[PDB]
């Protein structure tokens, strides 16, 4: 009876349902039949009650298999013993670590601009509740809590000394975080808790990519390790400082792609020559001159002495002074660079893939701690310069090519010619349709070429030659080129002609959308545009569940594997060859 | 020239190139019209209660010569009002009573009645009355029933082919869907066999129904199939052929056409051969004999001598059969064609499959399929079959179903019966055969002409009829039993079943639900929502990929954007601006008629069928002054295929660009510059807005905000008023002029505002006054301003200065930086109202009383509690302080010398009671607004419950005495007038009434008599006032009724002021949202050249990834408006002349292209100038149409007049380093809005609390300090990490291991940090459950 | 952790067996499942011996 | 579960708690990662006794 509580709804009536109603029915039926069995009932009658009893027993076991027994006033059937075993509401349900957690719940995500990676911002409101037994133990140990009740009263009164001992306890104690939907092992990481007066935690931005978070309305859970071995596992295996590379393919998981990238690109550039082009210095003075006056990060033709350190010797590095010319930003970041890495490798535009290779090579050569602290300083400088840069955006940033109207005129003239020759009868409907598709595709391609030409390195600046077509300073252009944000396909939708976007179910409309958001849009164009967005949203929503189901099946079928053997001592294996098919090799034997 | 007295105070600038032709309708006619017509006394019975009655009302006894009839139904008046029901918490309904007629006829007389009981009406429940805002007050609460969309009842010729065939072949089935009754469908087998299926059960042979329909095989064959004569006499075997009638089949040999050979042997038939054989008259031509064998006989024949079934039907001819049939039966034989090239039998194949050929044999089969057991007896089967489909009282689908039937069958007649017919099914089968062989196009489920919506009226009528038939059954039973009586008409008339059914339908329904009261826009769009689930349509969100896809016919009927992003996506839609319901169930779209090029202003509503026939132009077109077009070729849509057309081909014209947009999406400026998904999420989250203390008018508008605010019914408007007399913070009285005044009434209109009331979303609603005093107000003018409203315009949000610049990563991805000024300005501050209630629950031990005599508690807690135990109004409370002191009586004990001694010492408690007082939940702080107490009649303790009643009575007497005083003043003025020229100075009347010296006789013939008459007039008015006040007092203190277990009810409402802070979900109107991460002080943020800093720092990288140009346009218009407002404010400060500012603002208005003509100094006098300027002294109200907004150049000149750069980029200086920034940054003023997702609600954590009785697990989702739940996928990730000790800690320490939890707690207190596993109790529960079955299981060693 | 039992004098089969994908009673007696179901409701009257 | 449970009951088989899910349901250290060494020691001990 304990496992089937009365559960009084109104207090007056317990109404034990789905557990005892079947029991009550079977009990009274059996009592009636057994009493009647002693009274020599006619065979038909007693056989009828026997059949009804068998049916009642079967429904008690498996109601859904045969017959239909429902609850009072509800067409919903009863939850039988199998029902509480199989299905989505059985015992093979959330008992496999699906139980509730005593120490967790509903935290909100914010930005950790400061508070470097081996940390996490735990608001004080989170604290002083989760570690309450630890607070009680420390208070008793320090002699400030003679009794448990006194400790509870002091804690509820929230004294300053309570905060002090809480800070003392939390100092050397790890903690882990977990995104609720995660598709990989790396959805859970451990960090050092830090108290900040607020209500939401600050996750470090670099880890957010692994967490797949995007700073919108999001929720977070927190789990505290209690046993010492739990904390050791936390600091040795759950710790962000250990999880750098992807365990799937091997790429470094921590990879900045936001404002850090564009700031890095901007600090290392040169229009033609900023103030103080011909100046030559040592390199520490670069910041000295930039902060005060006389120099700007866009300065070119600037030579300095660079003492490169190279680990040519076995496990040993040697210095090397060099006098190559460079820009201000590269010289400034050179102090951030550790000793091992060379300077010529960072003497470039320094894009997103460039910094990815920087992290990869730095970890490969130097190690873990140097690359970690280097990434920390890199992101610090990225934020500093992104704030410094400004990097505005406006309706004047993107430029609509003037030849677009002429291209539209030529394309529509060709379309009219195609229509005329179709009415001439020499051309069928399908041939004309395909020709129109090809014509519009070529027009789209030439429009893309024209807008790229308008946006590429076509910007003359004053000089002794007076004709210096260097890279333009369109913010969209820098973010697209550096790859921090945007792509050619997206910008194609912004400055020039939109494209086809013609797909009701599988077909393609002959007329494409010829506009861009800068000049507004047509009602018809906007109406026809929404189909692809609707289809994509539907695909995402309906495929999330399918992907989850596939992952669950895969993990279920592939659970038994574990490394219990070192070597098999076998000479049987697989010949491995590069994939050479189609036009060329799709991937080397690398 | 527009006056707009209520709007002339502040006029918003518009930019609409196209001129408005049709105004926005009431926008809520759909919700109210259905209810109105359902409750309407119609002269003819077509719908509503009239048709519901006339359906099955006449009741006749089982040959009892008795009958039951009614005259008409009368609706009782509501007992209470909307506010009264809200306060009482009762359901606002309407009583109903119908006059009846019971007539009895004596035996041995044909229709000879002897008596009538047509003298007593009966009562049947209450109908929930619908409000003035399309809502209901069910249980005091407000709910909305959403209209259901479904496929219209009718026939559906669906293919159901493709991959589902699994055979590489196409299918062709037909489905009929009656509005009521079973479903009859016919499936097509890949073996070219039709099959009858009912209610998705086992299929049946196609032709079994026809045999059951008293049809012989020969009749069916002659009907569905065409028979050639096949006149073969004297072994000539000469065949009658028409090449035109049938052709395309090659000829083998021995073919001639009228003598000479026309079609050669072994040569394919050609259209030349067909043409010559048709032109040349061709008689019966000799053919080869094998042609007989393949052909099938048409009818079962007999020999001339003997009547055998030789050559029976559905039998191919045979050569040995041939000679004997020729010599015995006849020479010319009816046969078939079976032109498989263009036709196909598909039935003759099935005919032989049929095991039953007799009508009885077929009739038993259908009963057997319906009833697996109890075979029929030639009576059950026929009755069941006739009642199945041929029953009027059991099928009765609809007239609309018959209309759709005829439309699908191209029948001119549209009026038919609810029952089916044999010819109907016959033609349905024939049409299916033609379609399968190829005759036309298939239907379309997603087509809007095939689907209809349902309103509350039709479903209410259906529910009423369902309740009514059940009661009528018992009425017939009681008439057939004991009919020999003349009792009153209440023998079997019970209102309980119908009342319970209608309450359940209204109360608990999938479509029935509360509305989101947070935003008036949310309310109004919630009432405009449309769904497909529920009792019909789609049973679940599953089973659909294209059903939710956007059909092309959604052009001007529903919004293709406004839909939720959850799993219910594509299933919930909102009506367009001008969408109107069809007569029966569909939607109608108005359009302007285009005649011979010119466009006629007349509007015509079209359905999905009509729209596909004519030619409709696009609103994005150039119109000449006379209605002509600038360009001859304009893109138009005919059958979903838009393309250019000459001006002589167009047939109809659009109404406005908003015809395709719903109300919510229409309010977002620059939709043509933002992504569809972004607009979708923006519109979705706009419903999640919450009003703040000071509602701020948006500077950029769309115009529809005014209409939304006025039609929302959330504010107060002026109906037939002439001038305001008195204004109060909550009371508004307006004196109507005599022009709109009819006699018999005082001539004053009172209005009482709603002040700080909790909503369904626990929000606060308050209505603020608008006018000042003595202001001449016209009819239809707004009077008060509710939440998120300003001057008749829906003002939800504030216009906050922003900038697009990455600031130290605080705008990394979606993080929003906020200003300390905003907190100081208290913008976005929210007020929340929480309700707590308590009941006495009198027990067996005794009643529970609230006497504030709580033992074991200090007087400090009791200080804030009043005498009866309630807390004083306006008091403040934190934590868990006690609200109301209630005690539970305890069962008495024996003498109990210990207890007796304690009572002799302490007493006054004697442990007779237990502390059952009401206390705040932990973590909750606030202050009380007011309290409410409800006591049922029969109990009159009322310690301090009289105060609220006294306040109500004071309010009632106050607002009732005013009209009486006004009428008394008028009458006394009249009596002062009549004493004039009668020798009586007005001084005597001013001193004392004296009844004007009690008829002194100024005329002594009429002055006395008129004075008397007016004296009884005054006496009667006094009596009426006394009667009214007494009746109102009775209605006030009458008391209420509660649940039988309950004794009395006490309710308390509290106020909570929540302030903005990091963690708040902050969003805009362009699908852009963010979270508050830091409250930066003003000094740190960058400042302009003038030292004015920005307010919000926003990430500039969001737009390129999400296509949010509308945001930048909002920024530029924000600078335009801000420059204008600052300039006008500076001019005001300078105290300049009126003329300069007047011409300046006229220039600010008259500028731009031709959009609207409005000039000052002609309609607006001087005294309106300064008030109008002071209205728009902080910005320029600007309205932008949905697709006819301003242009980039236009806003460029706008900024030019604002003394602003056209680029929009301005240099900024760091607030921290004081350094000028390169790349000058565009800044913006954003009309930003705060959402309901506030961090204080998401604040939740737990260390250790109570656990479940079963499985011994912690509670869960914050339900009384719950704890978060772990998951299997999480432990999969942990196992991939492989921290086994952590897993065991999760499974034992923080789990159901009772012996482990206390052990671990004590260890932590002692600092042990050692883990003792135990073994989870959930496993024990599982083991017991397994053992509860006949299953052996045990744990070994 | 304590059980309670019922005598149930009348014989009763187990729905879990002879009703899943394999018919345990059928697989044991080589007896058709339909006939087993029929006799399980006192309306088949199969012979014993 | 139902079919699997019936099959196991018919067979009368055992689990031996070799699978990781078995350790999970029981609530003991898995033979992997940190628990791998402990499980190896336990298996060696059980081999001896």
């Amino acid at each position: 009876p304990d496992l089937r509580p009365l559960v009084p709804l109104d207090g007056g009536r317990f109404a034990t349902s789905d557990l005892n109603d079947l029991y009550r029915r079977v009990i009274n039926r059996n009592n009636r039949l057994k009493r009647l069995l002693d009274l020599a009932a006619p065979d038909i009658i007693v056989r009828n009650e026997k059949r009804m009893l068998q049916e009642a027993v079967d429904a008690l076991l498996d109601n859904g298999r045969r017959g239909r027994a429902i609850t009072g006033s509800n067409k919903r059937p009863l939850k039988s013993l199998a029902d509480m075993i199989k299905g989505k509401q059985g015992r093979f349900r959330q008992n496999l670590l699906g139980k509730r957690v005593d120490y967790s719940g509903r935290s909100v995500i914010t930005v950790g601009p400061y508070l470097r990676l081996h940390q996490c911002g735990l608001p004080k409101k989170m604290a002083l509740e989760l570690f309450k037994p630890f607070i009680y133990g420390k208070l008793e140990l320090r002699g400030l809590a003679t009794t448990i009740k006194a400790a509870k009263k002091m804690v509820e009164r929230e004294e300053a000394v309570v905060w002090d001992i809480l800070d003392e306890v939390i100092r050397e104690h790890p903690v882990l975080l977990n995104r609720a939907p995660t598709l990989h092992r790396l959805g859970i990481q451990a960090f050092e808790p830090v108290l900040i007066e607020g209500k939401a935690i600050q996750l470090h931005p670099l880890v957010c990519a692994a967490y797949n978070a995007d700073f919108d309305g999001d929720q977070m859970a927190v789990h505290v390790p209690l046993t010492l071995e739990a904390q050791l596992e936390a600091r040795a295996l759950m710790m962000s400082t250990n999880n750098i590379l992807s365990p799937a393919n091997g790429e470094p998981i921590i990879v900045p792609s936001q404002d850090v990238v564009l700031g890095l690109y901007y600090m290392t550039r040169d229009c033609v020559n900023a103030k103080g082009e011909g100046m030559v210095l040592t390199g520490p003075k670069e910041a000295e001159r930039l902060y005060r006056s006389g120099l700007a990060s866009l300065h070119a033709r600037v030579k300095v002495r660079i003492t490169e350190y190279e680990k040519d010797a076995n496990g040993e590095l040697v210095a090397k002074t060099s006098l190559k010319d460079t820009t201000v930003g590269r010289a400034i970041l050179w102090m951030i660079v550790p000793k091992g890495l060379p300077y010529s490798i960072v003497n470039q535009a320094l894009g997103k893939k460039a910094i990815s290779k920087m992290l990869n090579t730095c970890y490969r050569i130097l190690g873990l701690k140097p690359t970690v602290i280097f990434a920390d300083q890199i992101m610090y400088t990225g934020f500093a310069y992104a704030a410094r840069s400004g990097a505005s955006v406006g309706i004047d940033d993107m430029v609509i090519p003037e030849k677009k109207h002429e291209i539209i005129s030529e394309a529509e003239a060709e379309v009219a010619e195609i229509q005329e020759q179709f009415q001439s009868g020499l051309v069928t409907a399908g041939e004309r349709y395909n020709k129109v598709i090809d014509i519009w595709a070529a027009a789209n391609d030439r429009v893309s070429k024209a807008m790229m030409d308008n946006l590429q390195t076509e910007t003359v600046i004053n000089r002794d030659g007076q004709e210096e077509k260097q890279v333009s300073f369109n913010s969209i252009y820098m973010m697209a080129d550096s790859g921090a944000r945007g792509s050619a396909a997206q910008i194609r939708q912004l400055a020039g002609m939109r494209g086809l976007m013609a797909k009701p179910d599988g077909s393609i409309i002959e007329t494409p959308i010829t506009a861009n958001f800068r000049e507004g849009l047509n009602v018809l164009q906007y109406f026809i545009s929404t189909h692809g967005a609707r289809k994509g949203l539907a695909d995402t929503a309906l495929k999330t569940a399918n992907s989850g189901y596939l992952t669950r099946r895969l993990v279920d079928v592939a659970q038994d594997l574990v490394v219990t053997e070192d070597d098999c001592g076998t000479h049987e294996g697989i010949m491995m060859t590069p994939v050479i098919e189609g036009g060329d090799v799709k991937e080397p034997l690398r | 020239m527009v006056y707009s007295y209520t709007e002339k105070k502040r006029i918003r600038k518009d930019f609409g190139k196209r001129p408005q032709v049709l105004d926005v309708p009431y926008l809520l006619s759909i919700q109210l019209d259905s209810f109105q017509k359902f409750i309407e006394q119609d002269p003819e019975g077509q719908y509503g209660l009239e048709a519901a009655f006339r359906s099955v009302f006449p009741i006749q006894s089982y040959s009892g010569n008795s009958e039951l009839q009614y005259v008409s139904y009368r609706l009782g008046e509501p007992v209470f009002d909307v506010q009264e029901c809200q306060i009482r918490g009762v359901t606002y309904s309407a009583p109903l009573r119908v006059k009846l007629r019971l007539v009895i006829y004596e035996r041995e007389a044909p229709e000879g009645t002897v008596k009538d009981i047509k003298e007593q009406e009966v009562y049947m429940g209450e109908i929930p009355l619908m409000t003035d805002n399309g809502t209901f007050v069910i249980n005091g609460t407000e709910r909305v029933i959403v209209s259901q969309l479904h496929r219209s009842p009718g026939v559906f010729f669906d293919s159901d082919k493709g991959k589902t065939h699994s055979s590489g072949k196409v299918l062709y089935n037909a489905r009929i869907i009656p509005y009521r009754g079973s479903w009859l469908d016919f499936e097509f087998d890949p073996k070219d066999n039709l099959f009858v299926r009912i209610d998705r059960r086992r299929k049946l042979p196609a032709t079994i129904i026809l045999r059951a329909l008293n049809y012989t095989t020969e009749q069916i064959l002659d009907l569905f199939f065409e028979k050639v004569i096949f006149e073969i006499r004297d072994n000539k075997l000469q065949m009658e052929l028409v090449p035109e009638r049938l052709r395309g089949e090659t000829a083998s040999f021995d073919i001639e056409a009228n003598g000479k050979v026309y079609v050669e042997k072994g040569r394919r038939i050609t259209a030349r051969h067909i043409r010559q054989l048709e032109k040349d008259d061709v008689k019966l031509i000799e053919v080869p004999v094998e042609y007989i064998a393949g052909k099938v006989v048409a009818k079962d024949y007999i020999d001339e001598s003997t009547g055998e079934l030789i050559c029976a039907a559905n039998m191919e001819l045979s050569l040995d059969l041939l000679a004997k049939l020729s010599q015995s039966g006849h020479k010319r034989i009816e046969t078939l064609f079976t032109n498989d090239l263009d036709h196909g039998p598909y039935i003759s194949e099935t005919l032989r499959v049929d095991p039953t050929n007799d009508r009885l044999s077929a009739l038993v089969e259908i009963y057997r399929m319906m009833r697996p057991g109890e075979p029929p007896t030639r009576e059950a089967a026929e009755s069941l079959f006739e009642n199945l489909f041929f029953s009027e009282d059991r099928y009765d689908l609809s007239a609309v179903g018959r209309m759709k039937f005829n439309r699908s069958l191209l029948r001119e007649e549209i009026e038919g019966s609810g029952i089916l017919s044999k010819d109907d099914i016959i033609d349905v089968m024939k049409k299916l055969i033609d379609i399968r062989n190829g005759k036309g196009e298939v239907d379309d489920i997603d087509h809007l002409g095939n689907r209809r919506i349902r309103s509350v009226g039709e479903m209410a009528e259906n529910q009423f009829r369902v309740g009514l038939v059940r009661v009528e059954r018992a009425v017939k039973e009681r008439l057939s039993l004991g009919d020999l009586d003349t009792l009153m008409p209440q023998d079997m008339i019970n209102a309980k079943p119908i009342s319970a059914a209608v309450k359940e339908f209204f109360g608990s329904s999938q479509l029935s639900q509360f509305m989101d009261q947070n935003n008036p826009l949310s309310e109004i769009t919630h009432k405009r929502r449309i769904s497909a689930l529920g009792p019909g349509g789609l049973t679940r969100e599953r089973a659909g990929f294209e059903v939710r896809d956007v059909h092309p016919t959604h052009y001007g009927r529903v919004c293709p954007i406004e839909t939720p992003e959850g799993p219910n996506i594509g299933l919930i839609n909102s009506l367009s601006v001008y969408a109107q319901t069809n007569e029966y169930g569909f939607l109608e779209t108005p359009y302007r008629k285009v005649t011979d090029g010119v466009v006629t202003d007349e509007i015509h509503y079209l359905s999905a069928i009509e729209e596909g026939n004519y030619v409709i132009a696009q609103a994005n077109s150039n119109l000449d002054e006379e209605g002509h077009f600038v360009e001859d070729l304009v893109t138009c849509r005919s059958k979903g295929e838009s393309s250019l057309f000459s001006r002589d081909q167009v047939d109809y014209m659009d109404v406005s660009t908003q015809q395709v947009v719903s109300v919510g999406a229409s309010l977002i400026p620059f939709l043509e510059h933002d992504d569809a998904n972004r607009a979708l999420m923006g519109a979705n989250m706009q419903r999640q807005a919450v009003p703040t203390l000071r509602a701020d008018k948006p500077l950029v508008g769309t115009g529809m905000e005014r209409a939304v605010a006025v039609d929302s019914g959330v504010t107060a408007v002026a109906k037939r008023g002439g001038v305001v007399q008195y204004v109060d913070a909550s009371r508004i009285v307006i004196k109507v002029n005599e022009d709109e005044m009819y006699p018999g009434e005082a001539g004053i209109d009172i209005y009482n505002l709603t002040k700080y009331t909790r909503s369904n979303q626990n929000t606060c609603i308050n209505q603020m006054p608008c006018v000042s005093l003595g202001e001449p107000v016209e009819r239809g003018d707004v009077l008060a301003d509710g939440p998120s409203t300003d001057l008749g315009e829906l003002a939800l949000g504030q216009n906050m200065r922003v900038a697009f610049m990455p600031w130290n990563g605080y705008n990394f991805e979606d993080s929003i930086l906020v200003s300390e000024r905003v907190v100081q300005e208290d913008r976005f501050t929210t007020i929340h109202i929480q309700e707590l209630a308590c009941v006495s629950r009198d027990t067996k031990l005794g009643p529970e009383e609230i006497t504030a005599d709580i033992p074991n508690v200090g007087e400090a807690a009791l200080s804030k509690l009043d005498e009866s135990g309630i807390v004083y109004i306006g008091a403040e409370v934190t934590g868990g302080d006690i609200l109301v002191g209630k005690v539970t009586p305890k069962g008495e004990t024996q003498l109990t010398p210990e207890e007796k001694l304690l009572r002799a010492i302490f007493g006054e408690k004697a442990s007779d009671v237990k502390d059952s007082s009401l206390r705040v939940p932990n973590g909750v702080s606030g202050t009380v607004i007011d309290v409410q107490v409800f006591t049922r009649d029969g109990v009159e303790k009322d310690k301090r419950a009289l105060e609220i009643e006294e306040m109500q009575l004071k309010q009632a007497k106050k607002d009732l005495s005013e009209e009486l005083q006004i009428l008394e003043a008028g009458l006394f003025s009249r009596i002062r007038a009549v004493l004039v020229a009668g020798g009586v100075e007005a001084e005597k009347l001013d001193k004392l009434p004296r009844d004007r010296w009690l008829e002194l006789g100024l005329t002594d013939e009429e002055k006395q008599n008129q004075l008397e008459q007016l004296a009884e007039q005054y006496d009667e008015l006094k009596h009426e006032f006394e009667k009214k006040l007494e009746a109102k007092r009775r209605k006030i203190t009458q008391g209420d009724d509660l649940a039988p277990g309950v004794l009395k009810i006490v309710k308390v409402y509290l106020a909570v002021k929540r302030r903005i802070q990091p963690g708040d979900k902050m969003a805009g109107r362009h699908g852009n949202k963010g979270v508050i991460s830091k409250i930066n002080p003003i000094e740190d943020m960058p400042y302009d050249e003038n030292g004015t800093p920005v307010d919000i720092v926003l990430n500039p990288l969001g737009v390129p990834s999400r296509m949010n140009i509308g945001q930048i346009l909002e920024t530029h218009l924000g600078m335009a408006a801000k420059g204008i407002g600052d300039k006008i404010n500076a001019m005001l400060k300078q105290q300049q002349e009126v003329a300069k500012l007047r011409e300046f603002i006229q220039r600010a208005y008259d500028l731009g292209a031709d959009v609207r003509q409005k000039v000052d100094l002609s309609t607006f006098s001087d005294e309106e100038v300064m008030r109008l300027a002071e209205n728009l002294r902080k910005g320029m109200p600007i309205a932008t149409p949905v697709f006819d907004g301003a242009k980039e150049a236009e806003i460029k000149e706008l900024l030019k007049l604002g003394d602003l750069p056209t680029s929009g980029q301005i240099r900024l200086y760091d607030g921290r380093t004081g350094e000028q920034f390169e790349r000058p940054v565009t800044v913006g003023y954003m009309y930003m809005l705060k959402l309901n997702h506030l961090v204080d609600d998401k604040m939740h954590a737990r260390s250790t609390g109570s656990y479940s009785l079963v499985t011994q697990q912690p509670l869960g989702g914050k339900a009384q300090f719950g704890g978060q739940r772990f998951g299997e996928m999480e432990v999969w990730a942990l196992e991939a990490y492989g921290a086994a000790y952590t897993l065991q800690e999760m499974l034992t320490v923080k789990s159901d291991d009772v012996n482990g939890r206390t052990k671990m707690y004590k260890n932590i207190v002692d600092g042990n940090h050692q883990m003792e596993p135990g073994m989870p109790e959930s496993f024990n529960v599982l083991l017991k459950e397994i053992r509860s079955l006949g299953i052996n299981i045990e744990l070994e060693d | 952790e304590r059980m309670g039992h019922i005598e149930l004098a009348s014989p009763t089969a187990h729905i879990w067996f002879l009703k899943s994908l394999p018919s345990r009673i059928g697989l044991l007696l080589d007896m058709p499942l339909r006939d087993i179901e029929r006799v399980l409701y006192f309306e088949s009257y199969v012979v014993i011996e | 579960t139902t079919r699997v449970l019936t099959e196991a009951a018919v067979a009368g088989k055992r689990d031996e708690l070799r699978g990781l899910k078995e350790n999970v349901i029981v609530g003991r250290l898995i033979p992997a990662g940190t628990g791998y060494a402990y499980h190896q020691d336990r298996m060696r001990r059980r081999a001896a006794g």
